[PDB]
RNA sequence: AACGAGGAAUUCCCAGUAAGCGCAGGUCAUCAGCUUGCGUUGAUUAAGUCCCUGCCCUUUGUACACACCGCCCGUCGCUAC
RNA sequence: CCGGAGCGAAAGCGUUUGCCAAGAACGUUUUCAUUAAUCAAGAACGAAAGUCGGAGGUUCGAAGACGAUCAGAUACCGUCGUAGUUCCGACCGUAAACGAUGCCGACCCGCGAUCCGGCGGCGUUUGACCCGCCGGGCAGCGUUGCGGGAAACCACGAGUCUCUGGGCUCCGGGGGGAGUAUGGUUGCAAAGCUGAAACUUAAAGGAAUUGACGGAAGGGCACCACCAGGAGUG
């Protein structure tokens, strides 16, 4: 399947038991369409981009 | 003393009812006494309702829900923190908690 | 596509998946999680019963089924009506494993009135 | 445990009922 | 040794023509090995099928389980062996703080087909009811159990098996017994939800070919 | 000579900080593998969470109050009535 | 479905239909006309376990075996299982049989619900729902800071109690000894009812409060916690 590209829009909170994981929602630039939320690890702010290998599932916590 | 005006049941003019069975302890509780919680929750989770609904060989399904009847005693109702500890005027309180 | 029941007997300290034909009559193919753990103290974990369901959708697909009807069913009768951990894994590995899932339905053993469940009055006291 | 207090009880009362029945 | 499942063939199975769709899908069994004809197996199977896959625009809460009688050329035909509701659909009708009057009758049809069909209805709440229970006196009760069983054995006893199943996929039924209740107290979700088939007379191909012409 | 980035475990730390390097003071006739300071080179990662282990507050329970290192029960054993 | 809803003197009582004879409340310009209330002696009933005699023994499960854990478990946990649990008759008359609160009667607050019957009112719907009201029934909330109480709490009064008297029955007199001994009595038995004394003791106990503690709950905090790693120890 091909791969899409997305760029971060939106920080929601910290996620885990730890607090290492940041939910925080994507959207695709190529084609408008699945403004999924996803989890990221590590440093996340507000513009960054995400290659996301797939896009079928959320993923809360 | 005495804790709880209706004793902790709702055995009122009436001298005795039928005893229930727990669930995660199956001790005999009265219908009364008996921590009532009716569970309703979809089959699928949350986290997995998006992969079953993309292998859905239909349109549109809604996927049903589990309708489950559930009695605690009131050492389990506090352990599976059903239920907890209320202050001395806050037990008063009748009203389910939102 | 290849229409089947998938039958999940998703209870405590065991987790079974049982595929058979649309009548139920011949068994297909069923795995439990001990076939994949050496301990069976991890059968109910859903680790165990994410592994159970990917080999059988290898096993449908080479005799030719496609699609699952689920039933999922929990002890029922005196014990419990809840499903075990293994409802959701078993689940969710069977559609990301390329098959297909439809009209699913729970079918637990309430009864109408039982007889004395396991454990005296005062319960199991664990 | 007061209910065992009183099962000591009809347990000694029980025995000395044996002990008095043998005198006859 | 030998893998057991190259001995088995596939067969389509079928339904009455009466519904929307025959195919229903397929079955498994194997070959004839002997004396143990493949045919000896295909003949005693039930296939518990929901409404919505025997019919086109109908529920999918009404599940049917029709019984095989007969294997005319690698496909197996199937007729009418009982309906029942499914487990979710029957804990979300019955609800709290109003009256539950179940009824059951086990009557036959003109033939030799002994039915035994489960009605289940609840009082409804009306619209400027400030009252919280909607609860029907016990002799209220009677009158609505009445009904429920009256109409049950007269609509199934007038007309034969394939007349009262195209009878029994809609809630034909069920809605008439709420106008019934009506003029004594408003009912909300009058349901057949079960019906089962003890005795099963002499079957014959010839009133079987009739339904599924 | 052992020691080939080291068993199950375990200590410390997020900015001139950790660490590396060396100096000086205290001890001191003789001495620093220590410690208190000092400057030097200078990051990795994190601008977080009750996950875990330690911690206070509130509610709750108590037959505890020289206060859970609390209090207290029975059999057995000794003596006296 | 099944509720702080009903019924019964209580124990107790919820699948359908049928049979059988009761009962409260309400309705009443019916009837009877003080025929009452409470009650030593006496009696019916009385959960469960147990006991005797049959049936049936699914499940559960005293006892019991075995598996685990522990310093040790004769237990909790697990497998299995006798008696028992189920039904039939005769016993036993004991429960935290509790509302830990006798019955009858009067008086003494409010509100919103709820149960049965009766009554009168816009409407909606072919009795259902709506707004009330009178009578009892289970209860609830508010005020008890019109009272009561040691207080918790009490209008199913636990109010009208030193401003002490409506009627009646039962029953308590510091904590133990002790519901023991003995006698009578009931029972097949286990035991029930009745019921002491010697002796011992300065407290036992009730309610409430502040501390402490919990292997209770909730919230919050710190690289002497972790996450992310980085040094080094072992
Ligand atoms: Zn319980």
């Amino acid at each position: 399947q091909p791969i899409k590209l997305a760029r971060v829009t939106k920080v929601l909170g910290r996620t885990g038991s730890q607090g290492q994981c940041t939910q925080v929602r994507v959207e695709f630039m190529d084609d408008s369409n699945r403004s999924i939320i996803r989890n990221v690890k590590g440093p996340v702010r507000e513009g960054d981009v995400l290659t996301l290998l797939e896009s079928e599932r959320e993923a809360r916590r | 003393t005495k804790k709880r005006r209706n004793n902790g049941r709702a055995k009122k003019g009436r001298g005795h009812v039928q005893p229930i069975r727990c669930t995660n302890c199956a001790r005999c509780v009265p219908k009364d006494k008996a921590i009532k919680k009716f569970v309703i929750r979809n089959i699928v989770e949350a986290a997995a309702v998006r992969d079953i609904s993309e292998a859905s060989v239909f349109d549109s399904y809604v996927l049903p829900k589990l309708y489950v009847k559930l009695h605690y005693c009131v050492s389990c109702a506090i352990h599976s923190k059903v239920v907890r500890n209320r202050s001395r005027e806050a037990r008063k309180d009748r009203t389910p908690p939102p | 596509n290849v229409f089947g029941v998938c039958h999940i007997f998703a209870s405590f300290n065991d987790t079974f998946v049982h595929v058979t034909d649309l009548s139920g009559k011949e068994t297909i193919c069923r795995v439990t999680g001990g076939m994949k753990v050496k301990a069976d103290r991890d059968e109910s974990s859903p680790y165990a019963a994410m592994l159970a369901a990917q080999d059988v959708a290898q096993k449908c697909k080479e005799l030719g089924i496609t699609a699952l009807h689920i039933k999922l069913r929990a002890t029922g009768g005196n014990r419990t009506k809840t499903p075990g951990p293994g409802a959701q894994s078993a689940l969710r590995a069977l559609a990301r494993s390329g098959m297909k899932i439809g009209r699913i339905e729970d079918v637990t053993p309430i009864p109408s009135d039982s007889t004395r469940r396991k454990g005296g009055r005062r319960g199991r006291r664990l | 445990r007061a209910k065992w207090r009183k099962k000591r009880m009809r347990r000694l009362k029980r025995k000395r009922r044996k002990m008095r029945q043998r005198s006859k | 040794i030998v893998d057991p499942f190259s001995k088995k063939d596939w067969y389509d199975v079928k339904a009455p023509a009466m519904f929307n769709i025959r195919n229903l899908g397929k079955t498994l069994v194997t070959r004839t090995q002997g004396t143990r004809i493949a045919s000896d197996g295909l003949k005693g199977r039930v296939f518990e099928v929901s409404l919505a896959d025997l019919q086109n625009d109908e529920v999918a809460f009404r599940k049917f389980k029709l019984v095989t009688e007969d294997v005319q050329g690698k496909n197996c035909l199937t007729n009418f062996h009982g309906m029942d509701l499914t487990r979710d659909k029957m804990c979300s009708m019955v609800k709290k703080w109003q009256t539950m009057i179940e009824a059951h009758v086990d009557v036959k049809t003109t033939d030799g087909y002994l039915l035994r069909l489960f009605c289940v209805g609840f009082t409804k709440k009306r619209t400027n009811q400030i009252r919280k229970t909607s609860y029907a006196q016990h002799q209220q009760v009677r009158q609505i159990r009445k009904k429920m069983m009256e109409i049950m054995t007269r609509e199934v006893q007038t007309n034969d098996l394939k007349e009262v199943v195209n009878k029994l996929i809609p809630d034909s039924v069920g809605k008439d017994i709420e106008k019934a209740c009506q003029s004594i107290y408003p009912l909300h979700d009058v349901y057949v939800r079960k019906v089962k088939m003890l005795k099963k007379p002499k079957f014959e191909l010839g009133k079987l070919m009739e339904l599924h012409g």
